[PDB]
RNA sequence: GAAAGACCAAGGGUUCCUGCGCAACGUUAAUCGACGCAGGGUUAGUCGGUUCCUAAGGCGAGGCUGAAAAGCGUAGUCGAUGGGAAACAGGUUAAUAUUCCUGUACUUCUGGUUACUGCGAUGGAGGGACGGAGAAGGCUAGGCCAGCUUGGCGUUGGUUGUCCAAGUUUAAGGUGGUAGGCUGAAAUCUUAGGUAAAUCCGGGGUUUCAAGGCCGAGAGCUGAUGACGAGUCGUCUAGAUGACGAAGUGGUUGAUGCCAUGCUUCCAAGAAAAGCUUCUAAGCUUCAGGUAACCAGGAACCGUACCCCAAACCGACACAGGUGGUCGGGUAGAGAAUACCAAGGCGCUUGAGAGAACUCGGGUGAAGGAACUAGGCAAAAUGGCACCGUAACUUCGGGAGAAGGUGCGCCGGCUAGGGUGAAGGAUUUACUCCGUAAGCUCUGGCUGGUCGAAGAUACCAGGCCGCUGCGACUGUUUAUUAAAAACACAGCACUCUGCAAACACGAAAGUGGACGUAUAGGGUGUGACGCCUGCCCGGUGCCGGAAGGUUAAUUGAUG
RNA sequence: CCUUGUCGGGUAAGUUCCGACCUGCACGAAUGGCGUAACGAUGGCGGCGCUGUCUCCACCCGAGACUCAGUGAAAUUGAAAUCGCUGUGAAGAUGCAGUGUAUCCGCGGCUAGACGGAAAGACCCCGUGAACCUUUACUGUAGCUUUGCACUGGACUUUG
RNA sequence: GGCAUGCUUGAGGUUCUAACUCUGGUCCGUAAUCCGGAUCGAGGACAGUGUAUGGUGGGCAGUUUGACUGGGGCGGUCUCC
RNA sequence: GAUGUCGGCUCAUCACAUCCUGGGGCUGAAGCCGGUCCCAAGGGUAUGGCUGUUCGCCAUUUAAAGUGGUACGCGAGCUGG
RNA sequence: AGAGUACGGUAGAGGGUGGUGGAAUUUCCUGGAAGGAACACCAGUGGCGAAGGCGACCACCUGGACUGAUACUGACACUGAGGUGCGAAAGCGUGGGGAGCAAACAGGAUUAGAUACCCUGGUAGUCCACGCCG
RNA sequence: AGGGGGACGGUUACCACGGAGUGAUUCAUGACUGGGGUGAAGUCGUAACAAGGUAGCCGUAGGGGAACCUGCGGCUGGAU
């Protein structure tokens, strides 16, 4: 009975980190729309 | 060729194809290279070939299908497996240091053979250009642009008679049953592919269809009207459509070659 | 006790340790805590990463393509789960240690100086560099069995002994070249190849030699007259520390470790690239560069506490769940099952009574023995090893452990070997042969005797048989009510497809099919095998066919 | 389907089972036909052994229940001073009517009622609701294909 | 009736090369299986694409599929005398 | 805006239009047995083979194997064929 | 004397392997190209082999008898249940080929009817290698 | 006293009958089937005997309501 969050910090980098949104369009404006909410984190 | 003794409910049924003078073990290093599988999948990551995947880790040999060495004889050190085909493979060493590749024809295993423009016909085994191959003979690995490479007749005792000539061009009969022209200029290898046993070999069970990479069919009564044509219903249904591929296709006698800019190529169809 | 033990990766993030605390948290109380508050604690050339190299795959100058966004991709350059230098023992604390300290090593770099001196690429070669299975054999780790070291002399009969208990330890590295393993070897003559070149590699030709050479686990040393190994003697406060401190050998049995990336065999035919070894090119003054030697110095940065069969990870929880890999003692045993134990860890964070019905998980049961029930559901039974024996049918393998039976503890008496070993002799005077012997160890055979209700005495450990339906078989499936007769399958057939293939994913380039080529690939249906697969071409589809009639944009006569 | 057809066997007795018959409502030859060793956590039958499955339960051992100490929930709930009966009633009453019972309040149990609790019924109907599947429904359309005109030329001929 | 044939517009056939095409060879950009450029070869005014058009087209899509009814379905019914 | 099936199991409770046992009338009731009709609800009132069964058909019993109502009594009692 | 051998000489479709052939016919196509099969005449109340069986041409490795005699053996003999090989073709294996015919059939013409002989068409087969049937 | 030696004992081998499991081999029976014989012959038929109105027959495959046809090798028990 395992569960559907698996932790990895690499697979969380690579797919939800900094670079990776930042590398395309529609992610780089999901910075954009979390930066005009004003949050603290914008990538997690 | 050997048939299996019943010792298990998976040997009841596996005919086996055995060659003995087959080389054993180590194929000569600076002539392959890495191949990895594709799954049947696209650079889309799509599913673009059915029933692909697994197998064999596999090396690819790189068999000479132009043999452009002219007038260098070539003798034939050892007929070796190949993983990426139904035929075999013989290494020649040229006369100057230089192993090749080429697909083996029947009775080779330390013969000389030499590619050129006028080399001899009896060995089978030279590759020559279509001019001068005398016609009514049987060739095989036949280019079909000059300089492109063997494209044609070069699965396991396959072979191609060569039936007529006129002008720049040559016919041939080819083993599907259909007359094709072939430009002359273009090389063909004089004989008839090694491995002719090939169609004897049963596989006798499943797990030996799957080590060769190759995943199984569902067949389409077996799925939901969502997943195929050939519908649902209730307990065994038949396909009440005509019979028909996953995508719409009819399967069942309908022709499919659209090509138009080699039909004249093509002297007589699969008849 | 194959973990409820020791570790590693991941993941977490200070949970680790100490002093002070108990509100809250802890399924109760708490003086205790993974809780609060404050201090402390994580030391590396060798362990992991970075750095070097590549796989899948990602990005991708230019480029090709696309309304745009963008897609695909070459050169390239990212990306380990793989490949590339090298360290071990003993100390030490409250908490770190292959990191500190001690002792002994190893690896690589830089600057020197001296000597003779062909150096050099990202290019060419070699190498790295590899599958599945299966077996010998050689070892070692580990385990088991004595002397005397050392302490013991027994609350209860015996116990100065043939008795009891604890200890009998020691690494990497050097050195040796030990079994075994692969393999012929150099001297020269030349050469259509390794896109230029090449003294290297490849190809062809010649000269003689029996031993070259490349790899390779195991002892003894001395690494090491070192380190480790009860406690005394006194000091200071029952309890720490400074000094001293004893034996440390031999025969057995041995791996799932090592030789071994070895050998044998089988098809399904088994990573790349770098470091490395070598060759020359463009180049050099033939100083620089190269190669040894000696000397001197250096090896940065980051991680290191703690938890991991979990109360620190994933599960809202201090949750019978899940979580990759590594180690693995003893007696019984085929065993890593199982029972009991060692090293080690633990008493599962509410307890105390009481001993109703009922409920749960078990134990025994008179006489019957499936009368139960939808149904032998469940429970009861069978259970090991050796030997005997074993039906129909069969596709000759099977069925089959069919069915059924017999023996089984312990103590002697007699007897057959096997492995190891050497009191000394052959010589290759030594990491060796022959074989003494005892000792130790493994497996028999025949014969008594003996005790209990019972000897595979526990744990552990097949129930069997007779007709049948369906599916041939191993397999797969509805994560979370369906595991089946469904799906898959080998085999079979039909049909498409001549290669820029049919086909599929893509507004497209492109990619897959496939670096394949009709014995191939796609699709459809049937579903091992055996015997076979009848009739019907009207309907509808597909294939071919004349060439007539009807028929679209376009044309634009005539009215 | 009629149907537990009929006959044979197995049982004391057998709608199942086995073997037959053919009167196939409504088998049939690659939506394969009929067999078939081996196989199966497969469906149905029968036997041996074995038994608490059962006649029919008895006793026993642990964990709850019960009691005391500490901690401390949940669904539900209009309000309650919350009986039986027989009638009545939006048609099955604790509450109306008539009448019988009945001091007040726990605890342990058992579940007949409260048309008990849980989920704005899943069946059924409804809606000019939805979704998804089908086709020989309608209307389209990707794809494939045909021709005209472009890209697109000359040069002879068969030919008008 | 028509004659030879120049000037020419329509449908064939095989041919020619110079459009176009090549998921062929070879060079160069270049240290590149991309891509261009050069050239050799092959096909060749075909193929292919744009646009217009006929055909096919559950591959895909937006939908429709009535009411009455002693529940609904089946049947009957629906306007007028 | 839910009153969750048929049968078995377990437990029942009432009716009398009585299956048995008890009291009677008439008989085409000799007796033994019966037929039929009154009166009577106190207590009793099978076990199995088949089938999911209720029933039914059968085997063997019994003094007798009654007929009904109770949401075709009973799933906050069970089972789930 | 029966039976055997040492010596040639021919006769002989013995039998098998590989090739080389030809005309028809058949199948294409502009008289050539293509491959299957049996080989007119020589053909014989002829040969050959225990038997079954067997003909174009050609070599190649191989049988048994006849006869001409000459040598030698010294009955070594014939027959033979069982036993053991070897036996026409349709077959059905286990793989290929592909002409004509043709088993399997479809109709055509025919009869109460063809399911028949006649007519238009064609897979298994003969061929090959091993093996089985006997 | 006792000893020797007997007798009943004790239990050891042997075995008939009996038991159990699993097979063989025979005999009777068995729903239902398949041919065979003799009848009486209703019937589609004409299959053979003549050159039997398609010459028969044999082997074998193959095929078909039947008494029946083609093929390949086979035989005249075949005649003008």
């Amino acid at each position: 009975m395992k569960r559907t969050f698996q932790p990895s910090t690499l697979k969380r980098a690579r797919v939800h980190g900094f670079r990776a949104r930042m590398a395309t369009k529609n992610g780089r404006q999901v910075l954009s729309r979390r930066r005009a909410k004003g949050r603290k984190r914008l990538t997690v | 060729i050997v048939k299996c003794k019943p010792t298990s409910a998976g040997r009841r049924f596996v005919v086996k194809v055995v060659n003995q003078e087959l080389h054993k073990g180590a194929p000569y290093a600076p002539l392959l290279e890495k191949k990895s599988k594709s799954g049947g999948r696209n650079n889309n990551g799509r599913i673009t070939t059915r029933h692909i995947g697994g197998g064999h880790k596999q090396h690819y040999r790189l068999v000479d299908f132009r043999r452009n060495k002219d007038g260098i004889p070539a003798i034939v050190e050892r007929v070796e497996y190949d993983p990426n085909r139904t035929a075999h493979i013989a290494l020649l060493k040229y006369a100057d240091g230089e192993r090749r590749y080429i697909i083996a024809p029947k009775g080779v295993a330390a013969g000389d053979q030499l590619i050129s423009g006028i080399g001899a016909p009896i060995k089978a085994g030279n590759s020559m250009p279509l001019r001068n191959i005398p016609v009514g003979s049987t060739v095989h690995g036949i280019e079909l642009k000059p300089g492109k490479g063997a494209q044609i007749a070069r699965s396991a005792g396959a072979s191609a008679q060569l039936v007529a000539r006129e002008g720049a061009y040559v016919t041939l009969r080819l083993r599907s049953g259909e007359m094709r022209k072939v430009l002359a200029e273009c090389r063909a290898t004089l004989g008839e592919v090694s491995n002719s046993e090939h169609s004897l070999r049963s596989l006798g069970k499943a797990g030996a269809t799957r080590w060769r990479g190759v995943r199984p069919t569902v067949r389409g009564v077996a799925m939901n009207p969502v997943d195929h044509p050939h519908g649902g219903g209730e307990g065994r249904t038949s396909a009440g459509r005509h019979p028909v591929s996953p995508w719409g296709l009819q399967t069942k006698g309908k022709k499919t070659r659209s090509n138009k800019r080699t039909d004249n190529m093509i002297v007589r169809r699969r008849k």
